[PDB]
């Protein structure tokens, strides 16, 4: 196919970082997951629909690991 | 390459190096793809194998020309070549033909009819005579047998070791193909 | 009913396999049979005049002609029955060669004699109950479609145009070009691909005879021959043209491609043109030289910030509201020009193209070596932006391969465009060494061997070896590409720093479902299929639709604009004459048998039925312009109240019975 | 005494293609066939099939397209319905309903039409002579 | 509507993961009780999970909180 | 509790008992129930007996089938080698008519039939499955975390090659048995050409030995470049040339590694809590204490 | 007339020139066109291939491929001739099931089968046992008495030279302008090719047209190509010499 | 072929037979170029020098393989060769 627009999702220490490569020009949609605080404010307004909202009790109280308080679909952002 | 001089070093140095069409063996073609199952004919020497094989870098051994040898009949040009013992049957060659050849099976047809004709190494008959006499090409010690009881395990796997009746059968198993008169037969020399 | 029964030997390729005197007597003694008589080419002047002798001296009715196929030789019989004072369809053959001659030659000859006697007897049983039919001639609207705006498809527009036939150019995407468009230098005669291209576009958009419709499909076709009812899907643009602005009322004007919109546009995506390699942001064009200048809104992808709007101010060109129109065109034929897409060579993991980021394929690299491309036409590695110094080419990249993952066919191309790939590297970059790891270089046209020529006087290295396995090194990225040199008989481990896959290319995405719609098969290989393959390259078997252009095989653009043209020569054919004459098989419903069941309607995959109203009862009526023969409404009514014009139930009933006759 | 009187009715597009492309590669098979030639499948009524069986077609062979692949759109689906039904038939008569078959030949099946014409000879040749011939009287 | 997993293999019947479920103790627990399902049930010794589809669990961490040598991992990503 | 013959063939019972052991033991805590094979023997192994004749390794890789068949039970294998033999003469006799009949008529002479109705086996391949035991009931019976120790896995060749006649997907870069050592805690390494023969397959191994170590030695140097601090395999024949040959390479050439290495099974066991007086770890040629020392 | 179109086709190369492949000084070798009117049915023999020299059945039949072509020696041509490697493939099939037993060598250099089931028509013949051996032909010298063929070349890829002794020598050759095209293309104002073959007015968009207006080529007289290509570039100069007719108008 | 072990017969026995880009000479390329005065870069390797050879049918000697070597840089592998002085120059290759 076609390579070069590489969609990405690191998380990168507390930080879940959302990237879309070029050769020469990025994209990083950059989550701060100490400070989120588990409401949709940000998935009511996304113009896209690609925020969704995961455990966010869980992931507020320290239980949870292996996500977010959000997911972004950075391929439909 | 004049002709034969029989002097047997003159003949080692100027051997023809020129194929011939006598020199084509279409019955020994026959038998590698009736015993390889696979399409060997229809190779057209990408050099993919040779490329892909892990015993080439090292030594003289080139896959595809036995496949060529294969393909143009030469028989006592490929079977009495040393290098067709060096396949360590990785697959390599085969998971990357494009043609959907096995060359490593075709190697494998070889070494019987090598077999068949009497050129074998001698690891090959020692476990031929290591099954016949135990079943196992890798026979249990009095070591393991104290280590294996350290453990916890009984002093002999639940194996031909420790169920002698079923030997009989291997060995005419064996015996129905020749395989034990045949290497006993090759050892004796 | 009167028969004449003539024999041809076929020039020893029946008389070597059967008793030709055995079976002419034979048709003497069968009944209705008055003259029966034999030639050795039945084919040739003096075997159409032996016909037309006989026709005329014994006022024959009907003639049988033992011979060779019907699809191979029915026009000329049927013509030579005419001339003679017949109908062409009074006449029906026996194929007494290829269905006997050829398929009985050896140790079986009395065997193949009762077999020539009982297939005359079934042809002279026909014979006897067929009667007179004239084909129907339809009227041809003057108008003509052709789908693709690539290098066939404005070929064929701008050819069709020229001739005087109103056209229209359907192109999905928002621009015209295609391929060609996005190839940087052409091969052999390195001219500047985009700049040759220019001028045909220019001509293309200005044509007063060619209705351009970018990014625009084809949901559906209906029709033959005659008039297709093309119904077209206009997606939303959401930009309008200075023409479709003023007919909605604004006079300041639409589109003049001034770029503010993308100027202030936040959002920020992959541009397809460039393979990816480039951002574009949600309105946009994808190169600065499209041919509608119209800066197309992707609406997957607005936000609908309005912005763009601002932007635009008193043009007024965007309406972020815009939807699908639909459009219904009648057209008289067809040229299909799709193109074609590069194989994913992702599947062949050995070659590491998706997980290796120096690993890039030939569309990839052609639009990193252009000017206009993503660099500022400068080929760098993705991995660090450093320019390379030593390049391979995996040549046969997923092609003339048997595995069942690659492509077991030619790409035909990708020899010659890895030569000037190879050529561009060594010229830009000094010092720069191009490997090829080739496999048969397929260097066939004019002047392609001279360009091979010249490329390895320049000095590209030709390792004949298909590459086996690519590992990538873990720091500097670099890229061990293993495989054997062939000739030199050793095994290889080069280190580029890039590597160009020439991959396979195969059937653009949805061309399977457009010519689904148009009624077109594909090949073994999957690309469209062609009426008769040596000739007759352009047309299919559907009638009014033909190819142009890579999307009926690989092709370089010389053998694409010979072809494009060739079908716009072929589409205007009936254009120009205005009438066609279909093949008199159609279904006549007698009325007078028709119970009005309604049972068959749904038989027809034409909707070439309906019920209707005649003399008060409710009978079948059959559209005989879009009944094509196939006979499956006749093969079911039960009453037998649908007649199949040369194929009749008495007519077949009588070939059974004639064969068992003894 | 006896030959087996088999009569095949092959469609125009891919039966009567992949016969002639047969002839024309010089494929032998024994001559037991003879064949009628319609445009589609789809034409053949299931009283020309009765009809053979009660002339007294030792067998009856029906030859077209592919599924997906006939030059008339889907008329060999209403063949292959046909033939089902008419196998059932000749089962519940009592004639034996392997005297019946329907093959599928591309254009480009010369060697397979070959072999369908051997197979079919061979099979009416085991079942032997129809027996509507002597049941008339 | 999350996954949860529950190792039986460590899991000893406490049955602290069952009482302290606020969806468990939505019936007997809540005035004009809403929806009477339950997440888990202690059966044959360990914490069995009812909630096959992944509908009522709302990521909370009362049951991994609970459980005293953690048994039970919660998966905050789509199953 | 799944339940399977153990086939268990030559070079693990009678050179690394512990392998066997552990995996009894393992399978065990797992939901696997690993049952003996009786009387079974040698799978003509396929390169040593394979290149000497291929009806005497059809027919006696069949008689191994036939006593699995008499027990009613899908064979499960801890070797690469022991697979091809077994798994893929299984798969060769389920389809090809001749073959089954000329192995039939060779095993009427000991009055055993075969005739196909079993399943063939890997132990790592049960242990990745979801309906089996799956990657996370591996964690879940993971007791000493392992921590801290790079591990670097040996595919081999003969479980995943030709990929056109396995079903285990991508032989170029396989990741499944680096979830599984991931699984235990320790962090898998990649390192240069991973999917390198071991070069101990075919004969090679007894025919030309300085060969086969040459092979092995470019593994050992491109493991010991990644950092590797022990190889996990899923073959006893490649455990043999990584541990044999470690001495051998150290005697030949003048190269030193001192890398343990460790059945996957062995590694389990270790994970789960056995000791390694109870998988045997000093009948290894190489050393396991420096290993034992970083994850203990 | 308002229009015209040229469609002078070829000839076959002489091939008598290149002195090591003894084409008129031994009996039996041929070349392609001669082959094929063996083969025919209708030629001079009743399709059956004979030895010319003693009108024998040949068992073993050559093919020496590039015969003449990508030559840069000054006697043969520079160029490849495109449908050499598929006709050689063609005669070879025609002999392997005309003459039962008969085996088929191709001396080739590149087989360049790259139209639409080409690929797959050099997999077939490869299947039914023609013997590809990748060596250009060194120089062929005939036996004395059996009038047989021993051709010299090596096995590129086996690494060996060989010594391959057939009954008949089949030489593709390369094809040329035919005789007196020069002339006529004179004649009519268009100019030639650097490889000889008439020129177009512009390579990659405009195959058909020559530079002088009202003149269009069609066939192997622009270059050579397969029958499909040759149609195909045939309508497409019928459709170039029907733009300005139809018009009736044309513009100086 | 993993790396050099100072044991000359295992050395010889092992000896990387795998052509690397370090390998290449263009030095000696050039200087074989000029003092032949031919166009040794532009050999396709069609094999009609080696089938027209005397000295292939008897030897070792291959003077297409010579060729590859020139054109890939292979000094110490072309030099070294004691096949090099089998060429009579009868000039049939040339021829
Ligand atoms: C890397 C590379 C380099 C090349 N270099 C050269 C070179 O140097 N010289 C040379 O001569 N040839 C070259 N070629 C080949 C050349 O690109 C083709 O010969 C040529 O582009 C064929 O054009 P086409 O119009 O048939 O197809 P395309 O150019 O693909 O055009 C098809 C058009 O139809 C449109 N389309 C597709 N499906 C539909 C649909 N359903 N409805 C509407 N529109 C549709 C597509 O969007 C496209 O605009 C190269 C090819 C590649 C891959
Ligand atoms: S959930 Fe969304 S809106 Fe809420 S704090 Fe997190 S990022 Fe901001
Ligand atoms: S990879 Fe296959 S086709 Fe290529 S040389 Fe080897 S066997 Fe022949
Ligand atoms: S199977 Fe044998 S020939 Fe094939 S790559 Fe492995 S070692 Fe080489
Ligand atoms: S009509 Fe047919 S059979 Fe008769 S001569 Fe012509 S081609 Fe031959
Ligand atoms: S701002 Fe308006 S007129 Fe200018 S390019 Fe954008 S849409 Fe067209
Ligand atoms: S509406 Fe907003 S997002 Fe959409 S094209 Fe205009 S500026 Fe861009
Ligand atoms: S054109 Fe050349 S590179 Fe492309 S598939 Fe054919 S041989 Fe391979
Ligand atoms: S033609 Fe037959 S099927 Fe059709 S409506 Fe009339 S009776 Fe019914
Ligand atoms: S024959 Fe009948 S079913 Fe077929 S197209 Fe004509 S009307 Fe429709
Ligand atoms: S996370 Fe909350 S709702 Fe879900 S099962 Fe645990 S306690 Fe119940
Ligand atoms: S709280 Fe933990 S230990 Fe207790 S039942 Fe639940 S999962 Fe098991
Ligand atoms: S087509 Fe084939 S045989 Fe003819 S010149 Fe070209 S490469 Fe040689
Ligand atoms: S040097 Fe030899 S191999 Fe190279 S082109 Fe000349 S004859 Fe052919
Ligand atoms: S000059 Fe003569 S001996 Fe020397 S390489 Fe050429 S042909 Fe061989
Ligand atoms: S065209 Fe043959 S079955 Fe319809």
């Amino acid at each position: 196919s076609t390579l070069f627009p590489k969609y990405s999702k690191t998380t990168d220490g507390s930080k879940v970082i959302m990237e879309q490569r070029l050769l020469q020009q990025v994209n990083n949609l950059i989550l701060d997951n100490d400070i989120c605080t588990g409401c949709g404010i940000c998935s009511e307004v996304c113009p896209e629909e690609a925020i969704s909202v995961g455990a966010v009790g869980g992931v507020r109280r320290g239980l949870v690991d292996d996500a977010a308080s959000i997911h972004v679909d950075e391929t439909k952002c | 390459a004049a002709k034969s001089y029989n002097i047997p070093e003159l003949d080692k140095k100027l051997a023809d190096r020129r194929y011939h069409l006598s020199d084509t063996n279409p019955e020994f073609t026959q038998k590698i793809l009736k015993t390889s199952r696979t399409i060997a004919n229809m190779c057209y020497q990408c050099g993919t194998c040779t490329g892909s094989c892990p015993s080439a870098p090292r030594s003289s051994y080139r896959i595809r020309l036995f496949m060529r040898r294969c393909v143009l009949g030469l028989e006592n040009e490929a079977l009495t070549d040393p290098d067709l013992w060096l396949c360590t049957t990785c697959y390599s060659c085969t998971d990357r033909c494009p043609r959907d050849i096995a060359p490593t099976d075709v190697i494998m047809a070889m070494r019987n009819l090598a077999f068949k004709r009497d050129i074998v190494p001698k690891n090959f008959l020692q476990t031929v005579q290591l099954i016949y006499n135990s079943g196992h090409g890798v026979p249990n010690n009095d070591v393991n047998r104290a280590a294996r009881t350290k453990l916890g395990l009984p002093a002999d796997p639940p194996t031909t070791h420790s169920y002698p009746e079923f030997v009989k059968g291997i060995q005419k198993i064996i015996d129905h193909y020749e395989l034990k008169e045949n290497a006993d037969r090759i050892l004796k020399g | 009913p009167r028969i004449g029964v003539f024999v041809c030997h076929c020039g020893t390729n029946i008389a070597g396999s059967m008793s030709i005197d055995d079976v002419v007597n034979y048709a003497k003694t069968l009944p209705y049979v008055a003259v029966a008589d034999q030639y050795q080419y039945m084919c040739s002047t003096p075997g159409q005049k032996k016909i037309d002798d006989a026709i005329k001296e014994y006022n024959l009715t009907g003639v049988v002609v033992a011979a060779c196929s019907p699809r191979l030789h029915e026009p000329t019989f049927r013509t030579a029955t005419k001339e003679g004072g017949l109908n062409p369809f009074r006449f029906e053959m026996a194929n007494i060669r290829e269905q006997n001659s050829w398929v009985h030659m050896h140790g079986m000859w009395d065997e193949a004699t009762q077999k020539a006697k009982d297939q005359v007897r079934m042809a002279v049983a026909k014979a006897a109950k067929l009667e007179d039919l004239v084909p129907k001639s339809v009227p041809v609207e003057k108008t003509a479609m052709v789908v693709g705006g690539g290098v066939a498809g404005m070929q064929a527009a701008l050819d069709l145009a020229s001739a005087g036939i109103k056209t229209y150019l359907i192109e999905r995407t928002p621009t015209i070009g295609g391929r060609m468009s996005q190839l940087d230098k052409t091969f052999p005669t390195l001219d500047c691909s985009q700049c040759i291209l220019t001028p045909k576009m220019v001509d293309v958009g200005r044509h007063p005879n060619i209705e351009m419709m970018t990014y625009t499909e084809v949901e559906k076709v209906e029709g033959y021959i005659g008039n297709f009812d093309v119904t077209l899907r206009k997606k939303a643009r959401g930009v309008l043209t200075p023409t479709e602005a003023t007919a909605k009322g604004i006079v300041g004007g639409g589109c003049n491609g001034c770029g503010d919109c993308s100027a202030v546009c936040p959002v920020i995506k992959p541009n397809p043109f460039e393979m990816g390699m480039a951002p574009r942001k949600a309105i946009y064009i994808y190169h600065a030289q499209v041919m509608p200048l119209i800066y197309t809104v992707d609406f997957d992808s607005c936000v609908k910030c309005g912005l763009c709007v601002e932007a635009c101010g008193d043009k007024k060109a965007i309406d972020l509201e815009m939807q699908d129109e639909f459009i219904t065109v009648k057209v008289g034929t067809a040229v299909l020009a799709t193109g074609y897409e590069l194989f994913p060579i992702e599947n062949k993991r050995e070659w590491g193209y998706k997980q290796f980021d120096n690993v890039i394929n030939a569309l990839e690299f052609e639009r990193l070596i252009c000017a206009s491309g993503p660099t500022g036409g400068h080929l760098v590695r993705p991995s660090d932006g450093k320019t390379p110094m030593k390049v391979g080419f995996v040549l046969c990249a997923g092609s003339r391969d048997n595995t069942g993952i690659g492509k077991p066919y030619c790409s035909r191309f990708c020899c010659m465009y890895s030569l000037k790939h190879a050529h561009q590297i060594m010229e830009k970059i000094p010092g720069a060494v191009a490997y090829l790891f080739y496999m048969d270089i397929r260097s066939f046209g004019k002047m392609y061997e001279e360009f091979y020529y010249r490329i390895q006087h320049e000095g590209a290295k030709f390792i004949r070896g298909r590459v086996a396995n690519v590992l990538e090194d873990k720091e500097t990225k670099n890229l061990h590409v293993f495989t054997e040199d062939t000739l030199l008989g050793r095994p290889v481990d080069v280190e580029v720093d890039l590597l160009v896959l020439a991959a396979a290319v195969q059937p653009n995405e949805g061309a399977n479902e457009l010519r689904k719609k148009f009624g077109v098969s594909a090949s073994q290989d999957g690309w469209m299929l062609e009426a008769h393959p040596k000739l007759n390259p352009c047309g299919t078997t559907t009638a009014g639709v033909f190819l142009a252009g890579v999307c009926q095989g690989p092709k370089d653009i010389p053998d694409t604009v010979a072809q494009a043209e060739g079908a716009a020569s072929a589409a205007s054919i009936p254009i120009h004459m205005g009438e066609v004459e279909l093949e008199p098989y159609f279904a006549m419903c007698i009325d007078e048998l028709c119970a009005g069941c309604g049972m068959c309607v749904n038989l027809c995959p034409y909707s070439a039925l309906s019920l209707g109203e005649k003399n008060g009862r409710t009978v079948m009526v059959v559209t005989e312009a879009k009944c094509k023969g196939c006979g499956t409404c006749g093969g079911f009514c039960p009453g037998g109240a649908i007649k199949m014009q040369h194929f009749t139930t008495p007519q077949i009933v009588a070939q059974i019975d004639a064969f068992f006759a003894g | 005494d006896w030959k087996p009187q088999i009569l095949a009715i092959i469609c125009n597009w891919c039966s009567y293609a992949g016969a002639d492309l047969a002839g024309g590669a010089r494929i032998q098979y024994p001559p037991t066939v003879r064949a009628i030639r319609v445009m589609c499948t789809g034409r053949v009524d299931m009283l020309f099939i009765l009809k053979a069986f009660v002339e007294g077609a030792d067998g009856v062979l029906v030859s077209g397209c592919h599924f997906g692949d006939c030059h008339y759109l889907e008329g060999n689906y209403k063949a292959a319905k046909r033939m089902f039904m008419i196998k059932n038939l000749l089962r519940n008569i009592g004639l034996d309903d392997r005297r019946f078959r329907m093959t599928f030949v591309s254009a480009s099946e010369g060697a397979k039409w070959g072999m369908v014409m051997e197979d079919v000879t061979n099979t009416i040749k085991e079942l032997g002579p129809s027996p509507i011939k002597e049941f008339k009287k | 509507a999350f996954a949860v997993h529950v190792n039986m293999e460590r899991c000893t019947g406490c049955n602290n993961c069952v009482v302290a479920c606020p969806v468990n103790a939505l019936e007997l627990n809540t005035v004009n009780p809403s929806s009477t399902d339950k997440i888990y049930k202690v059966i044959n010794g360990d914490a069995v999970i009812l909630d096959v589809k992944h509908e009522l669990c709302a990521g909370c961490g009362i049951c991994v909180d609970a459980c005293p040598y953690d048994v039970i991992q919660l998966s905050g990503q789509p199953p | 509790m799944h339940e399977y013959a153990f086939f268990l063939g030559c070079i693990a019972p009678n050179r690394y008992p512990g392998c066997e052991a552990s995996a009894i033991k393992t399978s065990e805590k797992v939901g696997i129930k690993l049952l003996p094979l009786k009387g079974a023997s040698c799978c003509p192994a396929p390169g040593a007996f394979g290149s000497i004749d291929l009806n005497v390794w059809y027919a006696m890789a069949a008689r191994n089938l036939v006593l699995a068949e008499e027990m009613k039970k899908d064979i499960a294998l801890i070797c690469n080698g022991c697979y091809k033999s077994i798994w893929e003469v299984n798969h060769i006799l389920k389809h090809n008519d001749e073959l089954r009949d000329n192995v039939n008529e060779v095993l009427a002479e000991i009055d055993m039939q075969f005739k196909g109705t079993i399943d063939v086996w890997h132990l790592a391949e049960l242990y990745y499955d979801d309906k089996v035991c799956g990657v996370q009931k591996i964690k879940d019976s993971v007791t000493t975390p392992l921590s801290g120790a790079k591990v670097a896995a040996h595919y081999g060749c003969h479980l995943m090659k030709p990929k056109k006649e396995r079903h285990f997907g991508d032989t170029e870069n396989p990741m499944w048995f680096e979830e599984l050592i991931g699984a235990l805690g320790a962090e898998p390494i990649q390192y240069r050409n991973k999917m390198q023969c071991c070069g101990a397959g075919g004969g090679v191994r007894g025919y030309d030995i300085v060969h086969a170590l040459d092979i092995t030695n470019e593994k050992l140097i491109n493991i010991q470049e990644a950092g590797a601090d022990a190889i996990t395999e899923l073959c006893p024949f490649c455990q043999l040339q990584f541990d044999r040959g470690q001495i051998e390479i150290k005697e030949k050439f003048g190269d030193v590694y001192n890398i343990p290495v460790l059945h996957y099974n062995e590694l389990l066991g270790l994970a789960q809590g056995m000791s390694p007086q109870d998988l045997a770890l000093d009948l290894h040629a190489i050393d396991c204490t420096p290993f034992l020392q970083k994850v203990l």
